[PDB]
């Protein structure tokens, strides 16, 4: 019945910027002050930075902030780190013993250009006696996210056989990680010589090619 | 001071299912525990609550589906009935300080998946870049294993990488589109002598298996010789078109680096014996050429046999192809299908049938393939496998897994065939078989011991008198089901009184009877008694106590 | 009355053939439109030969022509099949002397191997490659239940059977 | 004291002709001179006598066509006119006496022919054995000169044998049946040096000229005429059949004494261009091995055009030809043939051979089925049947007996088909094995008593390990051989390792095992020591 | 007009035998003695055995027994040699100066048996260039002259393609010699492989073969 609005759902600033999160309820919390903030990033449990919604958790730095009352509560986070890009939640407890977790907001962190660096991978005979064949090229430890992958197979621009596995944004360096999967089957792939992976990157003047040939290694 | 989730797999719709959060450090009679879940792509979602006491709070949309329970000091049980696709989510539980669950100490988090498709075991697979293109002088280098064709979340890959250090970074899973199943990669960078340094990756499956562990070693390199090219010549007709009394076969393996080389003969894919054919190296300059030949009679040759030349070369398989040539070859599409067989239904209880399609020609476009039931219920999913083959055809394989009860009640299963090319559908149809029942005679014999045959002894089983024929007939030795591959066994065939039979031959070792030397033969057949399957052992030992 | 004109003659064709129906008589009257029946509706067709391109299913029935005449033509059958071999024949009910030409036909010009005639239950022809038998005259025991045996593509099929009556020329 | 003729010459019909009798130690006018003829293989015939005032007499078939003239002292002149081929004779005089021609002097006489053919030179060809059919020491060795395709007669043939005495000897002439000229062969044996000696015949041929001489110069030895064995390989059709786009044809010269080779290829029967194909020689001991490459489009091999592998090496020919093949159904016929059973061959003693010929079409004409073997030895007579199908079909069946001897020492047996609707013939064979050989082992057991079937048993019998794989099974009871419908037997199999095993399953009765319990499962195959066939019974008892 | 008889027209005895020649006159010889008797080997000119019907000449031996009177004569031949294997005549000179030869009468020895040496010679290189090849097969110095040569081209017999050569019988040791020429095309003769000569003679107890190989000389 009750809601838990939690505004903007996404939010961009760079390093040493701060974001402002809302949550507005429908009806006020318990007490008027039981909501918390927590982060989030893939894969992993949510991390409680504030605690009846003004109080820092055990750990939390102490550029996390949380303020407000009753319905309005607010969370700042001023000096913005490359660690801060995640998914941010507000928790309300209400009377009745009723917990309603907020809509989410995602932060984006703008920091410097990284060029990816390219591997391409064979697929190992092992597979060449299942029927299958899978060409990877990997794109290593770039920022920013936005990068275009090309399949040539015998200098042809391959479409609708090829898929992309993207990791989150790192812990340390925060960068990324991609990988372009290139499936084909046995005759599809032996009646062909090279195999290109072409990648696109702002921070490459130039789409740069990792080839090979086909039994030529 | 932690908590940890478990019970999370893949069931399907309208089962119940019970999880297990395992705490450590604190005591329940002091704290709470929190149920929150987590779709994939979506946000948190609170489930409930027990406090100390064991009361339950739930919130609104949970409707009774939900159930929290204290079962020992330690674990938090919740069980959930009522499962549809909107479920599948990771969940966590959590140590709360009050009703409240603002926490800091949570689990990890355990993943739920409810869905209809098969449970797949991951192939796993190397991913070693080509050695020309890796440089001599690189300190470090990245490697991978690939684990695909999984169904459903997760995997998990762990890595050996000796005594060397090793940053593991696993990507998360890509959907593939044609299956449905999963696929993960697992990257590997390691430093130092990594040319020699011999590498593993531990792939497991939970759903498939709770130990299902997969080590795939190797070693980072794909350099391995200039590549050899095989080609097979033949004799030549005569000057009247016809053929010689015998055909010779010359396989060449043209010009490539020195090394250890073997080549098989293959008629139909079989191995025939070495003795019949000769072969021949030699050496020129820094080049090796090999030949081999293969002498077979006319009556062979004209029986539109098909021969491969298999060459083994340092670990790499080269092959080639012949059969009988033809200035036309008209060939059509054949369909066959199966019923279950009794081992599948009664032991493995897992029966399947399967519609092969061979001889098809590789035109345009994916041929039509139907299950259907002439009852109107629904079939299974089945699986699907398309394969070329040595002679130039492709063979298209679809199996169907059915219901066990279904199949005993009689049930009539339906292979469709359709494709644009062809004339009219072709039809098969499948059905247990409608005649009445006789339970099998089973003996088990050995051969005696003569010169000649001292470490190597054939064993040999008699099953008969049962009717229907359909049966299943494997050995057992030493609580191990021995391979079908071991054996030999011959088709059913119709006795002169009543009832058929099958001839059962197995080779064995003396390292095996030195082991265990009691040999079962077992038969599995839906007349058998009473769980429908029969066994005999034999001791081949059968000692000479003459006049007793 | 007008009569109608099959060509090819053949009364059985597979899906996707092709035919057209001709129609014409005396010209008493001269020849300006014609009417075309499919199973007893009329078809929008007025020239005096109807095309029937790619066979359907629906395609099969009763067909019917009529002219500027006051009375019909008569109820010629067409049915359409999909199979891999149809026994062809020329009529399906015949009058002794005019020619009879049979042909075991494979989908789509392929080339139907061993073929074999059955009349009745006997063989009564094989050849190596399809052949074509004619009969230019029919004895009044020609009448018979007909079916043949082919191999097309290395694999055997067999025809649906179709029935042909012979009947005597006075009465 | 002698006599001696001449003019004797090769004249036409019609021709007039002079001999002369030329004398020696006597005076004419003392002795007469007689005239006496001989035809060849025939016996001999007074012509005629001169005395010495002149006077000629002759006989009474001579009617004037004969005359006698003394010219000088020493010579006697015959003019013989209007002469037929019947006067084709050696012609003799003589010193008489008297009047009678009963006298010890005569010449050796001269040879008169009368043919119409052309006249031809000699060809002379030397005559020497096998080097290795030679022995090492042979001590005395015969060699020769064959000089054939002359005519008329005669030739001449002297010796050069350099050092050595010898011994020559001349064969008299053979007309030749095609052509109707003459052939000589002239023999020398020699003894000690003869294997360095170069030895020389001399053929001269007065008909042809009066100065034609050959002296033919040869050793008896050299070495072996080596004849470099050719043979055609070819290209693969891949595993569909289909062709590939071109078509390599490898001519292989394998194992020969190295010298001079050239290969040339033929396209029914034209030299194509030299680089059209690539030839290379290697050595290996001192056998050579030369091979040749020749590159065809998938057109040309497919228009059914002959290709021609020539070798020429020494100056000398050596062939082998091919051309696109057979696929063994040319309208849709098929053709089978057996070799013959086990048991027929090794215990009736009396094999044979079946070929089968299905889906012939039953039209009029004949088949004409043809039995042979490679070697060209005779086969027998066989039983030619014919049946039509049910299903509108013809077929032939034909059961050869073949020779036990012959079928165990490897020959080849061929059927061959010809229908006059068939555009070429066709044509089956069928050989023994040419892999290797292994006797079968033969196990029989007899199954223990079960529950309910107090009055049947089943025996089984595992055959086991043989090569190769023909081989017949008998059941035997009381010494005699029961019916094939009694037992059944797989076909055979491939083993684990070598070989090929069978089983054979029998039911059997109560009467049969209380008449005698003891079955013999006995096995024939062609390995099988020594009479090709092993056995072994078996009992339904205990040992007790 | 008037004829001269000679019987027989063969006689055959062996060594240490008698042979008797007959030859009976149409009409009586000129002074009922003038008849000759005549030995005549192979290309020899005939030798006078006897003059005036008994009476031996210069050089004949003893053994040479002439008798007869008016038409009929005999020659007896007593103490036979193997030398005395000849064609014998019988001469008889009439009134009108007539001189008529008798038929002849061959008179045949049996003297010891000699087995044949058997040669085979292959034909040589300057006859295959012609497009004709002619195989050769000896038998040297046997006795008696009845003897069967057959040959065998890959393993067939052949009939009509040879041709075979005799001498007359030695002076020395009255043996005899043969040749079998076979006689083929160029393309019958590089379509087979062995060749072979077989040899049946009475002295011989089985007939040798003696075969070639093409080539292997
Ligand atoms: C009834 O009888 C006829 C026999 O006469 C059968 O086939 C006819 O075939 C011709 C040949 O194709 C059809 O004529 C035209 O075909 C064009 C395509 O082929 C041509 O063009 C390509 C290059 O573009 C060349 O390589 C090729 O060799 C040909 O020269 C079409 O483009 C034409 O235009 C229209 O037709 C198509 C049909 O699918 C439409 O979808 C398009 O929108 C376009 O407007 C043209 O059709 C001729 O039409 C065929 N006849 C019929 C009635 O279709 C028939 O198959 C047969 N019917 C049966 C057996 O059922
Ligand atoms: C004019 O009148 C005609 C006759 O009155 C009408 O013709 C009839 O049309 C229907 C539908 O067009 C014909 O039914 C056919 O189609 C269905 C579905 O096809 C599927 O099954 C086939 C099995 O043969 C497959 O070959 C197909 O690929 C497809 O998968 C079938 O149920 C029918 O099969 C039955 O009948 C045939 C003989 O026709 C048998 O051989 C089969 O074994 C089965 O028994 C048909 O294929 C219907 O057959 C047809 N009537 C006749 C007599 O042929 C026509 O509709 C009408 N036209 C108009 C415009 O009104
Ligand atoms: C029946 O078969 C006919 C074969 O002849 C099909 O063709 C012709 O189609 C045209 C146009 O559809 C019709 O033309 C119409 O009628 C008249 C006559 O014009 C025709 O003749 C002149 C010369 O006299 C010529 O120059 C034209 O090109 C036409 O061929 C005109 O008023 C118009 O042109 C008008 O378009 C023809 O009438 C028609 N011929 C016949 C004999 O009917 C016709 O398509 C078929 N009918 C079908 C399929 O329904
Ligand atoms: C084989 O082929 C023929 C055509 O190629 C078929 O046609 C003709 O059939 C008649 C049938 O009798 C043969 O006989 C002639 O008959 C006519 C007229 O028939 C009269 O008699 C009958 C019998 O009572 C009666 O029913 C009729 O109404 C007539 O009154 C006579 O005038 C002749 O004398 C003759 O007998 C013809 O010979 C035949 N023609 C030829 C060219 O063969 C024939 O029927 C076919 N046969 C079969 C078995 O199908
Ligand atoms: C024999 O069976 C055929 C069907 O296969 C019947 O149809 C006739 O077949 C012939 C030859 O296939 C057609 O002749 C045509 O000749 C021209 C000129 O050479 C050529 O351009 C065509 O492609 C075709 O070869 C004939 O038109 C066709 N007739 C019909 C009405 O379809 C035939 O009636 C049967 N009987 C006989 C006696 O041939
Ligand atoms: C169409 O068929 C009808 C069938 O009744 C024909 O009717 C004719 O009617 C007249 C008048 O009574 C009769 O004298 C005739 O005997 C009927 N039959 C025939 C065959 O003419 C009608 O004439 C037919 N139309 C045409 C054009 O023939
Ligand atoms: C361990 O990794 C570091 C980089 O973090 C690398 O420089 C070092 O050489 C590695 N050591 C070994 C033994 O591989
Ligand atoms: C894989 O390696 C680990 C590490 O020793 C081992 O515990 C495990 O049993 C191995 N699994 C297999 C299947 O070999
Ligand atoms: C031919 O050979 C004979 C035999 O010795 C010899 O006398 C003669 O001179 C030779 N001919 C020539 C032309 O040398
Ligand atoms: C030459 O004469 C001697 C004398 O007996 C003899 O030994 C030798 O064999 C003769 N030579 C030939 C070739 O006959």
């Amino acid at each position: 019945e009750l809601d838990m609005t939690q505004t903007p759902s996404s939010v961009s600033a760079p390093v040493g910027g701060s974001v402002t999160i809302n949550c507005q309820s429908s009806q006020s919390v318990y007490g008027n002050n039981y909501l918390a903030w927590y982060q989030q990033k893939a894969g992993q449990p949510p991390k409680l930075l504030i605690y009846r919604a003004s109080t820092l958790a055990s750990g939390a730095p102490s550029r996390f902030k949380g303020s407000g009352s009753g319905t309005q509560f607010t969370l700042t986070i001023s000096d913005l780190e490359s660690d801060d890009a995640a998914t941010y939640y507000c928790l309300g407890y209400y009377n009745g013993v009723i917990n309603v977790f907020g809509g989410g907001t995602n932060v984006e962190i703008k920091r410097t250009v990284g060029a990816p660096s390219v591997f391409i991978f064979p697929p190992s005979d092992e597979q060449l006696k299942s029927g299958t064949a899978s060409v990877v090229c990997l794109l290593n430890n770039f920022y920013p996210r936005e990068a275009k992958v090309q399949w040539k197979v015998d200098n042809a621009l391959q479409s609708g056989n090829s898929q992309e596995s993207v990791t989150e944004q790192d812990s340390k360096d925060s960068t990324y990680s991609l990988s372009s999967t290139l499936t084909l089957s046995k005759a599809d792939y032996e009646k062909h010589k090279v195999y290109a992976c072409e990648v696109t990157h702002q921070g490459l003047s130039s789409p740069v090619t990792k080839s090979f040939n086909r039994g030529e290694c | 001071q932690s908590l940890e989730e478990s019970g999370g797999r893949l069931v399907t719709p309208g089962t119940p299912l019970t999880l297990t959060c395992t705490v450590s450090g604190f005591s329940l009679s002091t704290y709470n525990i929190h149920w929150v879940r987590q779709a994939p792509g979506k946000g948190l979602e609170w489930i409930g609550v027990i406090d100390t006491g064991g009361g339950t709070y739930f919130a609104s949309w949970a409707k009774g589906r939900f159930a929290i329970s204290k079962t020992s000091s330690t674990t938090v049980d919740l069980k959930m009935t009522s499962l549809t696709a909107a479920d599948t989510a990771t969940y966590f539980c959590a140590k709360g300080f009050d009703y409240s669950a603002s926490t800091n100490l949570w689990g990890p988090g355990t993943l739920v998946t409810i869905s209809s498709a098969s449970t797949q075991s991951p192939s796993v697979f190397p991913l070693t870049r080509c050695c020309k293109n890796i440089p001599s002088n690189a300190t470090s280098v990245t490697l991978g294993c690939l684990a695909t064709g999984y169904f459903p979340e997760p995997v998990m890959v762990t890595w050996d990488t000796g005594s060397l250090n090793g940053t593991t970074m696993t990507l998360p899973a890509t959907t593939l589109t044609l299956s449905g199943h999963y696929a993960t990669i697992s990257l590997l960078t390691v430093s130092g002598a990594w040319a020699k340094q011999m590498f593993t990756c531990r792939v497991a499956h939970t759903p498939s298996s709770t130990d299902w562990v997969d080590n795939k070693t190797f070693s980072v390199c794909s350099r391995d010789f200039t590549p050899p090219t095989v080609k097979i010549l033949q004799s030549s007709c005569d000057g009247g078109g016809h053929f010689p009394p015998t055909i010779q076969l010359l396989c060449l393996v043209s010009g490539y680096t020195p090394g250890t080389i073997n080549i098989t003969w293959l008629e139909d894919g079989q191995v025939m014996d070495v003795d019949l054919s000769t072969a021949s190296t030699t050496q020129e300059g820094e080049l090796a050429s090999t030949q081999s030949e293969l002498t077979l009679s006319q009556k062979h040759w004209l029986s539109d046999r098909t021969y491969t030349c298999q060459v083994t070369y340092q670990g790499h398989t080269f092959e080639d192809s012949t059969k009988k040539c033809a200035d036309s070859n008209p060939r059509g599409v054949s369909a066959y299908l199966s019923r279950p067989s009794p081992f599948d239904l009664f032991i493995r209880k897992s029966p399947t049938i399967t519609c092969l399609v061979v001889d098809l020609a590789p035109s345009k476009g994916t041929v039509n393939l139907t299950w259907s039931r002439a009852s109107g219920k629904p079939v299974n999913h089945s699986t699907r496998k398309e394969e070329k083959q040595r002679n130039g055809t492709l063979t298209v394989t679809s199996t169907l897994p059915v219901g066990t009860r279904d199949w005993i009640e009689g049930e009539t299963y339906q292979c469709r065939v359709t494709h644009p090319h062809l004339p009219r559908a072709l039809m098969r149809s499948t059905t247990k078989t409608s005649g009445p029942r006789a339970a099998p005679e089973v003996y088990a014999f050995a051969t005696p011991e003569w010169p000649g045959s001292r470490d190597k002894r054939t064993l040999a089983c008699l099953i008969q008198n049962f009717m229907p024929e359909d049966i299943s007939v494997q050995w057992l030795h030493n609580e191990v089901q021995l391979p079908d591959a071991r054996h030999s066994t011959t088709q059913p065939r119709k006795t002169k009184g009543s009832g058929f039979f099958v001839f059962s031959r197995l080779e064995v070792t003396r390292a095996e009877w030195e082991q265990k030397d009691e040999f079962i033969c077992r038969a599995v057949h839906e007349a058998a008694s009473p769980s429908q399957t029969v066994q005999r052992a034999v001791s081949s030992v059968n000692p000479g106590k003459h006049h007793h | 009355k007008p009569k109608v004109s099959l060509n090819p003659p053949w009364n059985r064709i597979f899906k996707g053939e092709n035919v057209t129906l001709t129609c014409n008589g005396n010209n008493f009257f001269e020849v300006s439109s014609t009417k075309w029946f499919h199973n007893g509706s009329l078809s929008e067709e007025t020239n005096s030969s109807l095309n029937i391109v790619n066979a359907k299913f629906e395609d099969s029935g009763e067909y019917k022509c009529q002219h500027q005449q006051v009375n019909e033509s008569e109820p010629v059958y067409l049915e359409v099949f999909s199979d891999w071999l149809l026994l062809q024949a020329s009529a399906e009910v015949v009058m002794e002397g005019q020619p009879l030409f049979l042909r075991c036909h494979g989908w789509r010009n392929w080339d139907v191997y061993k073929v074999i005639y059955y009349k009745d239950g006997e063989a009564l022809k094989y050849w190596y490659e399809n052949h074509n038998i004619s009969i230019t005259n029919a004895t009044v025991e020609d009448s018979g239940t007909y079916y043949c045996t082919g191999k097309v593509w290395q694999l055997d099929y067999e025809s649906e059977p179709l029935n042909i009556t012979v009947i005597k020329a006075p009465r």
